[PDB]
């Protein structure tokens, strides 16, 4: 059956994935024991009668978190050899994963995918989940995504990245790890959903009115985005859009494929109780500088493509009138050469919800994914953070000492400089 | 030391003595 | 009807056979005392293939046990299903071929062949018309590798229009039982290629690898490992005993596998191989049975099959499975893995659908395959022979008992030639 | 004295069943290797020759030499055709009347004519096992 | 009176014919016992009082397929003497089934053939079922068919050959077994109908719309062709044929007797609602290339002779309506020298349906056996499998050691070369 395969690389994507498959088990009504008391075929297989198994792979070089999945809730619902665990973590080094220690898992991983991908054709895409700044996510993420490009050249493969924020970085080697990542994650990938962490920090504090959150609420909130993204693959509706025609609509040219997200509504049971989330305002909150999830003001950039999956009850009248209102807004400027910019999606299934989490049941949701030129300074910000540290060779010898060469760092310089050059070339 | 055997052939399964058409 | 005589030679053969007869007895449902319970015609209609009635309703197996030292023959007597064998079937040597092929074959063995041929033909003429033999020996030791290969040569000339298949354990790459390993193997291969029709290779360390990985057992004893050979060595001969759609036989797969008579050394794989933990998390179907059976870490010979190309390969499926799902998949793998097979044989693969699945399990396959990947394995035994011959190490323990230095020179020539044909046929 | 196994319990047999057909009594014993050999063979033979057609051409009355109520109930729980009653002295009467010694004698089929006296002896303690069908159910049908 | 004696040799022969006989028993209301609660003369004798024993013989060198019938539900249906079992299997050798072990069966089998043919005068023919790639299917088949030609002079010989596939083979010795059979099949049989296996796999995939049929579903469809073939002998019709007229219907030269098959309708009971089966529509499905039972593309084939046996309530003129439009159509290409190329016979009684089968009860049915020049593809492909495998004498010593003379494989190929050229010569 038509299907999509999931890949989780590193500490970031693993517990995102923990938040991911928690919902999908609840969405399809299967208990953690693994049994329920055709729609799920795109994410879950069958084991005998009544038992459903996730179609995902986990991949990390250290067992301290892979073991945390296995001895947790999902002892029986998962598969034992579905989780892949190495010996030593790459430890914030692009060189440790991509060059030395990764090779012992690649041969094991390639064989896993090949055994999962070949059985049924009509497969659709892949789903990476990794942090750009972490070493395994950047390192071991790359060589796996490199090898898949050579083998299945014909095929879509989505990326989900946790880009470093302007203030919060959670590591000293983030500028090195990132600029090295995107050189080898521009060419190999197709579409990469950029996300920041401090964006969602101020999301939790403003709308969802909690003053200091942690990772189990960040992953709970990105899991609602991905479930709203890919419900169209799972369930039916009046109008659905899948993986393979995101790239058709949103990617005008091969380089410009790094885009943002926004989700409306983000409201607790405090205010889900207290007002309409009407189509005339959930789209207003979607375009607000607050609700976007990639920490840059769209005022100092130009929108070029937008994709709006309304999920829940919207009758078509309200979409189209709300859309026409947004053209009239002067503050939001499209690029002049692109008259069409919106690719509406209306689903009929109501929005999902975790049990006991902060996310409220809302009657209708919008998940907006946005190709904009506001990424221009976000790339130049990391370029400037590269320029400081590279100026006199700090923390280079760690990468060089592992097996890399000085000089491929330079090659990434004109690679990212070309990427910032393209955005300023396109956006005029 | 064995429990009772419960695989059955496809030939035994389906070609049994059908009623004749009248 | 049709009879298969079992001969067990050496220490390894006698141990491996005692577990084999356990698998057959409870596949047919026979109480270790010999009597019958299970109440099914279909497991019983072909029972003369291995057993004989003995006036108590009981079934005594057509197995002869041979060894040159009486140590391990009381081991099988005292142990499980020891009550089943015939005390006349035991033949004792009181001396012991101490890992010396010379005394296994020429000097010490010659005065015991006069007894072991007695019991074999006593069981041979008892039926109407014999079909074949099967012999379990290891080509490491002395009372299996030399004392067994002489019994191979004697019963072959007496009954030349019958067949035999020998389940043989070879040397290992790194770890090494029986330090005079390459002497006993090479001297036996150049006799075994001349007098035996089919030989299933087994290595300890592909077999150590399987129980570490798939079965997930930290401390593997001999009992559990022999239980893994005995199921395969039961699977190859299911079809003689139980009906099916596309039947098979030893001679059916004897002619279908070997192109030319001198290369008949076969690999074994079996599937499914599931631990306790992953038993409930596999959804057993014909697709992943084929993907399990074509896996480099699944075959029981320590050769990576990806180096060579499969020449001819057979699949004895076992159970009620649908038949395009059978045939279309062997087509699938032969077309998908175009580089893994040999171009000059159209339809490389072979199939068989045996209609009764193993006990408790539901869908099983037993993969036998004539690969060319034994290029590297026999060239391994070859250079180990050359390493221990130029210095002339450990030669005195052989030469002093009527051996000849000419025998070793022919043995290497007669086995480096077998390497020649594997490489020749790409 | 002669019971038929139904769904639930046992029932006394109706004596007009035995007419118009052929009758054999089956002397056997649980826990014998040869009896476990022969019981399913006669099962399949019975079912084939009786249900390959509209009505019954043969039937079997099973008589046991077992030493326990438990083993008797055990075999009767799964044997399809008739049985005799354990406590009825007809069973021991049939033994001494028909010459089974209570080995090389069990199992046995004694095919009986309409006069209660034998129309055939058939044994299995021999090399041949194609001997079930050597018995005509065409000369000896009871009136 | 008038009858046809059927022979089953080899395993493929036995279990196809095991399905063929259980179809015939319920056609005439014969119980598996063999009694009944002037139809049955042509396939049954009468024994004593109330019985019907078949006109058949089972031969195999292995007990395993024939004794299993002896204990099946068809115990007293067959007389226990024409069921013949050897001791050991022929084991995929032409040589072994022809030279060594094949001798000891023909000496008793020909006697039973004589026993069955000596009842009444005017034998119609011999329907012998066999596989071609098999061991006993060829070797025992040849020796029996050769002896029958000399012993009985002028009676017809129908031979349904389970031909080796264009794609699958399920044995390695198939090109050596198939070619050698042909050199001993040309001058013995009179009508050799070629049947395939994955064609019926492909038929049951598309038309029958059932996911997982087995050999038991292959054989029902095969049984349905044979019943419609000999429908004319058993029952009266508006326009009848015979089995001794087919060779005068189909063969233009004595060495060309390799014909295909077709059948319609072949429909599930679930999709039967969407097809009111008319004579106009069933005939077109008969000529549609993805409905024939041989798997050769006829678009490169010039048709030469065709023989349609209609079954059931069909009136003569809508047949004449259908065949008028068929001939004028240029997708079904006839050769020049044969301007008339149809025989269409008609029988009254509509086809039975087996209980527990996969066929809806239909009211009319068409069965086709046609001579075409597409068989040049079936043979020139086969010749390619031979010489590539005979390039350096693969598997030779098995045939040499069993009794054949090395070099007999040459004139077998020279024979098949002539059969290759005359098809090419005819088509111009």
């Amino acid at each position: 059956m038509r299907e999509v395969i999931s890949i989780h690389v590193g500490q970031a994507g693993i517990q995102i994935g923990n938040a991911c498959w928690e919902l999908f088990c609840l969405e399809h009504g299967i208990q953690p024991d693994g049994q329920m008391p055709d729609a799920f075929n795109t994410f879950f297989s069958e084991t005998g009668a009544g038992k459903h198994v996730p179609r995902c792979v986990f991949l990390d070089l250290e067992p301290t978190v892979v073991d945390e999945v296995r001895t947790g809730t999902y002892r029986h619902l998962f598969h034992p050899e579905q989780l892949i665990s190495g010996k030593e973590d790459a430890a914030n080094n692009f060189a440790r994963g991509h060059y030395t220690i990764g090779k012992e898992i690649v041969d094991l991983s390639l064989d896993r995918i090949r055994k999962l991908a070949d059985n049924c054709t009509g497969l659709q895409g892949f789903l990476m989940f990794n942090a750009v700044g972490g070493g395994t996510g950047s390192g071991l993420g790359c060589l796996l995504l490199e090898r898949l490009s050579v083998d299945y050249g014909k095929k879509s493969k989505l990326n989900f990245c946790s880009w470093p924020s302007p203030q919060v970085s959670t590591a000293v080697v983030e500028p090195y790890n990132s600029v090295l990542s995107t050189h080898s994650l521009l060419e190999h990938t197709d579409v990469a959903v950029m996300l920041d962490n401090e964006a969602i920090y101020d999301i939790c504090r403003r709308n969802l009115d909690i003053e200091r959150p942690t990772y189990t609420n960040l992953n709970r909130l990105i899991a609602q985005v991905i479930s709203s993204l890919t419900a169209s693959l799972r369930f039916d509706g009046a109008l659905n859009v899948d993986v393979t025609e995101f790239q058709t609509n949103l990617v005008p040219y091969p380089r410009i494929h790094f885009m943002l997200s926004s989700y409306a509504p983000i409201i607790s049971a405090e205010k889900a109780y207290h007002e309409q989330l009407s189509v005339a305002e959930i789209t207003n909150s979607a375009f607000e500088p607050a609700s976007m999830m990639a920490k840059c003001d769209p005022r100092h950039g130009k929108y070029m493509a937008c994709c709006l999956m309304y999920r829940g009850d919207v009758v078509p009248k309200d979409v189209n009138a709300a859309v026409a209102t947004i053209k009239t807004k002067r503050t939001i400027q499209f690029v002049d050469w692109c008259p069409t910019g919106f690719k509406c999606g209306i689903n009929y299934q109501p929005p999902t919800v975790v049990p006991g989490g902060d996310l409220a049941k809302v009657m209708r949701a919008v998940c907006m994914i946005s190709n904009s030129t506001a990424i221009a300074e976000v790339f130049s910000r990391m370029d400037h953070k590269f320029d400081l540290m590279y100026a006199k060779r700090a923390f280079v010898h760690w990468y060089v000492g592992e097996g890399m060469e000085e000089g491929e760092f330079s090659e990434a310089r004109e690679d990212l400089a070309a990427l910032e050059k393209d955005y300023e070339e396109v956006g005029i | 030391p064995t429990l009772p055997f419960n695989a059955q052939s496809c030939y035994r399964s389906e070609y049994v003595a059908k009623p004749l058409p009248p | 009807m049709r009879e298969i005589v079992h001969v067990q030679g050496g220490q390894c053969g006698n141990q491996i056979g005692a577990k084999f007869w356990e698998v057959i007895s409870d596949e047919h449902g026979i109480d270790p005392t010999g009597t019958y319970c299970g109440d099914s015609d279909l497991q019983l209609e072909r029972i003369n293939v291995f057993y004989n009635e003995a006036t108590g309703g009981r079934f005594v197996p057509r197995a002869i046990l041979m060894d040159l030292e009486p140590g391990t023959m009381d081991s099988v007597r005292a142990g499980p299903f020891g009550q089943l064998f015939r005390p006349d079937n035991f033949v004792f040597g009181q001396t012991g071929a101490g890992n010396n092929w010379a005394k296994g074959h020429y000097t010490e063995g010659a005065e015991l062949i006069d007894s072991v041929l007695d019991v074999v033909r006593k069981e041979a003429e008892g039926c109407d018309c014999l079909q074949g033999f099967q012999i379990t020996h290891s080509l490491g030791g002395g009372t299996g590798s030399g004392m067994g290969t002489l019994l191979i040569s004697k019963v072959r000339e007496e009954y030349p229009d019958r067949i035999m298949e020998t389940f043989s354990v070879f040397p290992s790459p790194k770890v090494s039982d029986t330090v005079v390993e390459p002497y006993n193997a090479t001297l036996s291969v150049h006799q075994l290629v001349e007098n035996a029709d089919e030989v299933q290779v087994i290595d300890n360390e592909a077999l150590y690898d399987i129980c570490f990985r798939t079965l997930k057992l930290t401390t593997p004893t001999y009992g559990d490992l022999n239980h893994l050979v005995s199921a395969a060595m039961s699977g190859v001969t299911c079809c003689l005993r139980f009906p099916g759609q596309l039947n098979s036989d030893l001679r059916k797969l004897a002619v279908n596998l070997i192109p030319f008579p001198r290369l008949h050394f076969f690999l074994i794989g079996f599937a499914p191989l599931t631990s306790r933990g992953s038993q409930q998390y596999r959804a057993l179907s014909v697709p992943e049975l084929t993907q399990q059976m074509f896996d480099a870490k699944n075959m029981m010979c320590a050769s990576d099959p990806r180096h060579g190309r499969y020449l001819t390969a057979s699949a004895m499926f076992r159970g009620r499975m649908s038949t395009k799902e059978v045939d279309e998949q062997m087509l699938n793998v032969q077309n998908k893995n175009s580089s893994y097979f040999v171009e000059w044989i159209p339809n490389n693969m072979k199939s068989s659908v045996c209609d009764i699945p193993p006990k408790g399990l539901k869908m099983s396959v037993t993969f036998v395959g004539n690969s060319t990947a034994i290029q590297e394995m026999f060239k391994r035994v070859s250079d180990q022979f050359t390493a221990m011959f130029r210095r002339k190490a450990f030669l005195h323990w052989y030469t002093g008992e009527g051996m000849d230095e000419m025998e070793f020179t022919e043995a290497e020539s007669n086995m480096n030639d077998l390497v020649s044909e594997y490489q020749q046929y790409q | 004295v002669v019971k038929r196994t139904q769904q639930g319990n046992y029932v006394p047999v109706r004596p007009d069943h035995f007419a118009g057909v052929s009758v054999a009594l089956f002397f056997a014993k649980a826990g014998h290797s040869k009896c476990a050999q022969i019981v399913p063979v006669v099962r399949q033979f019975y079912k084939t020759t009786n249900f390959s057609g509209e009505k019954a051409v043969i039937e079997i009355i099973y008589v046991s030499l077992d030493k326990d109520e438990q083993d008797f109930e055990r075999v009767r729980a799964l044997m399809p055709w008739c049985s005799v009653e354990y406590k009825s002295c007809l069973r021991k009467k049939l033994i001494e009347r028909y010459r089974v010694p209570n080995s090389t004698a069990i199992p046995l089929l004694i095919v009986i004519g309409p006069n209660g006296e034998e129309a055939g002896r058939m044994n299995f303690q021999q090399s041949d096992e194609f001997v079930l069908q050597r018995w005509d159910y065409r000369f000896n049908k009871w009136p």
